RNA sequence: GUAACGGGGCUAAACCAUGCACCGAAGCUGCGGCAGCGACGCUUAUGCGUUGUUGGGUAGGGGAGCGUUCUGUAAGCCUGCGAAGGUGUGCUGUGAGGCAUGCUGGAGGUAUCAGAAGUGCGAAUGCUGACAUAAGUAACGAUAAAGCGGGUGAAAAGCCC
RNA sequence: CCCGGCGAGGGGAGUGAAAAAGAACCUGAAACCGUGUACGUACAAGCAGUGGGAGCACGCUUAGGCGUGUGACUGCGUACC
């Protein structure tokens, strides 16, 4: 029961996503819900909904068990870059690229 | 009649991205990187064929000189002993049976001090 | 068949006593030198050294003479705007002898970590006494 | 201030090495009821060291 | 190529390319170095070197016996059907079936078939011949061609 | 049968393609020579 | 127990029921090849030729394998000079069985 | 900054004279294979079995090929028991490349022998699109100024009172 | 139907030959950016290679330093146009 629940076009650059993702990777979900709330980020927040909602399709879906279960793997990927004009000085343009992430988490008991 | 093209363009750069795997940073991934490191492969390839004989040739007498010296006798006086004894022509490499039997190579250091006396 | 290359798993090693009282400087070091690598041996190859242990007796009653008393230079730069500095050899038996041996086998020894792999086999030891009776080393001359 | 050659990914990567975040780990709980909150800090119903702080 | 001949930028004073015309293929849509025109393919083809060749051919055929006459060769009825049948009770497929009076109802018949074809005098074009398996030469048609040819 | 036969010995040459690659021996300017007006497209001279 | 002998030029270190590389010959799968050239013989003490290629030593030893050599890029190339130039390179070897090195 | 043997270091490990060794290149000789140009012998819609000799190479000349697109052959052939394309592996030619096949793809592709070129990219401060880099760094736009309570809301320094 | 803010987005069920065709949609390469495993790496110096090459992890043949991946160390070696 890989139980796989991801988000697609979330508004993060992806890197400041793998600085909270990195720690949870190995720990419990008891623990990963605690620590997300008290750490401030606003990928934070936005993994706690990812990582809430894997919890739950593992309940409905699957055989539940939320007593004893650890994330096996987790991993966050560039999206598509919303593209816009930003006024600089003495009439040059830049391209301003706004990054969107893909967040995904696998959590799984075995 | 127009070509299409696209099918030869990839395929070509194929050849020398499957042979840049292993090396460092872009020279396996970055095609024009690649195709500078693969070519420069090519040339040492070439050369250190050359100097494999040259290499391995030197470094046979590294040994050769070990155990003449163990025996009591120089280089010179042991390669030119079995040359002037009787004509006797023979490989470096085939003296690699001093170093698994000892005993072995004392017979051919034996007989090059009998050539010079 | 390829020839037999060493393996640094099976090796020689062991130990060796040199004494340097009644030799002259250079031409020890020369022979300390090609011993520490292994050219006398089944070494035969750069890569793996099989060299053996040696050490030097009374580094200090290093026979040297002629000009070279007063006039050796042992050079070394620190890096800074002024840190060239000059000791003759009779200062540098006076302060530390283990200096004269090291620098002048550091030189015969090769490029980089595999020849300072070789250094940290040395052990000069200037003092007059010393205690490799754990090892039990063997004495020999030249 | 202006970049001669491009760094590369192991530059980049090597940089990002002390810019990772460190763990909570302080998480305490209440002498009454549990109330998982940050050492020295108020829970989410207003329990601090056993005594009621903003009953609002 | 429909465009105009502006200068995209200045010519100095910029890391921008010279920029001289859009139209050229270096840059984007409108290019075509070397354009082609509409000509003619249409080759001299020497009178000799064509009455050599054929020549060539009917003597090649000939040899491999691939042309066979008849006498008197025509259909009755413009019908498919008839000439199907007829060339099926002849043992043949592919035959071009070149005649000299040009009759009109075996001109209706073996139109839609692709391997039978029917021609006239003038016609029997030098690829045919190599192409089709087999050939009638009516022993009418013979003596005009013999004639022709010389 | 249409195509059997191959053309004579030596009737139908290939001919100089030129300025592709540089183990053709025709690349790189392709049997003009190095600068000249010889090269640069629309000089030469007159009779 | 070992023995050198040369074949094609390039001589060998050979013991028996060793398997080695040598240059291909015109003699066939089937058929045996004896080498009446040695430099040395060895069974229990060592035995060294006086002259070149003494007259009691031999070795019979069948010739079967099928097979070419790894290829090789060989790739001559000049700097800035508009030369390049790509060759391979296959060399047809044999193997032996070595039923010889016998006294 | 040793900085006028390459460095260590040497009273021969220097220099001069004599002689015998050894080292030392892609030279030469040995072994095998390919290619161009002369001869001798089996033999001539000429290839082998030999022999002699050549084979660094830009500008540039001459000769011989591979592959790509389209037409003829081809209403043939292969193919929903799996094409083209993509991604791996093995095998093969002196090379450009070819053959087979796993996986993905799910509908066309095309031997042989010729013909017709928009026929092969790594560059031109090339061009268009995408994606890096510097970097999560500068900046976040008049130094007139915010603070606190109570609402709504998932969430309130910025909204409303 | 479940998480979520009566969202965004996703997981099941269901449609269909295919959901690995989900509307940002046939085929989905490379540059580019991550996760996982194997190996190397914090006393080591330079167009980041190649030649030699121990050891370790995956496969052999029943041992025969054999294949694949990594390359401690090491001879030589200053990109392309
Ligand atoms: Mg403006
Ligand atoms: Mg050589
Ligand atoms: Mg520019
Ligand atoms: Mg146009
Ligand atoms: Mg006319
Ligand atoms: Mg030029
Ligand atoms: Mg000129
Ligand atoms: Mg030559
Ligand atoms: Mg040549
Ligand atoms: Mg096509
Ligand atoms: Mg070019
Ligand atoms: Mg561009
Ligand atoms: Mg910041
Ligand atoms: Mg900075
Ligand atoms: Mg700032
Ligand atoms: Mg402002
Ligand atoms: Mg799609
Ligand atoms: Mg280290
Ligand atoms: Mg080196």
């Amino acid at each position: 029961m890989e139980t796989i629940a991801k988000h697609r076009h979330a508004r993060s650059s992806a890197q400041k996503v793998r600085l909270v993702a990195d720690l949870i990777r190995g720990k419990k979900v008891s623990q990963a819900l605690d620590i997300l709330t008290y750490t401030n980020k606003k990928a934070a927040v936005l993994v706690k909904k990812v990582l809430e909602s894997a919890i739950a399709n593992a309940e409905h879906n699957d055989g539940a068990d939320i007593d004893d279960l650890k994330v096996t793997k987790i991993f966050v990927d560039e999206g598509p870059s919303m593209k816009r004009i930003m006024p600089r000085a003495k009439g040059r343009a830049d391209r301003i690229l706004k990054r969107t992430s893909h967040i995904t988490v696998v959590v799984s008991d075995r | 009649a127009r070509v299409k093209r696209g099918v030869i363009a990839r395929a070509r750069h194929k050849k020398i991205l499957k042979q840049a795997k292993g090396y460092y940073g872009a020279r396996s991934r970055v095609y024009r990187v690649a195709f500078q490191a693969v070519i420069k492969a090519g040339q040492y390839a070439y050369r250190d064929r050359r100097q494999r004989k040259r290499q391995f040739r030197q470094l046979w007498i590294a040994r050769i000189n070990a155990a003449a010296r163990q025996n009591g006798i120089s280089y010179s006086k042991f390669i030119n002993g079995l040359k002037k004894a009787s004509v006797e022509i023979d490989r470096k490499i085939l003296a690699d049976i001093a170093v698994f039997d000892k005993v072995a190579f004392t017979a051919l250091v034996e007989k090059a001090k009998a050539a010079l006396a | 068949m390829k020839t037999f290359t060493a393996k640094p798993e099976t090796v020689k090693r062991d130990w060796y006593v040199v004494d340097a009282t009644g030799k002259t400087l250079g031409r020890l070091a020369t022979e300390l030198a090609r011993r520490l690598r292994g050219k006398h041996k089944a070494e035969y190859t750069p890569h793996v050294d099989t060299g053996d242990y040696i050490i030097v007796l009374n580094a200090d009653k290093v026979a040297v003479t002629g000009n070279k008393r007063t006039d050796k230079v042992y050079y070394h730069h620190t890096g800074h705007i002024g840190g060239i500095k000059q000791a003759t050899f009779e200062e540098m038996i006076a302060r530390r002898p283990e200096r004269v041996i090291e620098i002048a086998v550091k030189g015969m020894l090769p490029k980089g970590p595999l020849g300072r792999a070789m250094f940290r086999k040395l052990k000069v030891y200037a003092g007059n006494e010393h205690n490799h009776a754990a090892q039990q080393p063997q004495v020999l001359d030249i | 201030a202006v970049q001669q050659n491009k760094p590369t990914r192991s530059k980049r990567g090597m940089r990002r090495s002390h810019d990772a975040l460190t763990a909570v780990t302080s998480l305490s709980v209440d002498k009454t009821s549990g109330e998982k909150h940050l050492r020295h800090h108020i829970t989410a119903d207003g329990y601090y060291r056993g005594r009621k702080v903003i009953a609002k | 190529v429909t465009g105009s001949g502006k200068k995209p930028w200045r010519q100095k004073g910029t890391g921008r390319a010279r920029s001289g015309s859009i139209k050229s293929p270096i840059w984007r849509s409108g290019g075509v170095t070397f354009a082609a025109r509409p000509q003619d393919h249409s080759q001299k083809v020497n009178k000799k070197m064509y009455r050599g060749a054929l020549k060539s051919i009917l003597s090649e055929l000939v040899r491999q016996d691939r042309l066979i006459v008849v006498e008197k060769f025509s259909v009755e009825a413009p019908k498919t059907k008839l000439l199907a049948q007829k060339l099926k009770d002849m043992a043949l497929e592919d035959v071009l079936i070149i005649t000299g009076e040009l009759d009109e109802n075996l001109f209706l018949a073996a139109r839609n078939l692709h391997k039978v074809d029917v021609r006239d005098a003038t016609g029997i074009d030098p690829v045919s011949l190599i192409a089709f398996d087999k050939v009638v030469m009516t022993a009418d048609a013979v003596k005009q061609v013999e004639e022709m040819l010389a | 049968r249409l195509n059997t036969l191959s053309p004579a010995e030596g009737s139908k040459k290939a001919g100089k393609r030129l300025g592709r690659g540089i183990g053709s021996g025709l690349g790189k300017t392709g049997g003009r020579g190095h600068k000249g007006q010889k090269s640069r497209s629309g000089g030469g001279v007159r009779r | 127990m070992y023995a050198v002998f040369q074949s094609g030029g390039k001589q060998h270190r050979v013991s028996e029921g060793q398997t080695v590389r040598l240059e291909k010959l015109d003699i066939a799968t089937g058929e045996t090849v004896e080498f009446a050239e040695v430099l040395m013989i060895a069974n229990g003490e060592e035995v060294k030729i006086g002259v070149p290629f003494v007259d009691g030593g031999v070795i019979k030893a069948e010739v079967v394998a099928h097979g070419r050599g790894e290829k090789v890029k060989i790739v001559k190339f000049r700097r800035r000079k508009h030369y390049r130039k790509q060759q391979g390179h296959r060399q047809w070897f044999t193997d032996v069985k070595i039923t010889g090195i016998s006294a």
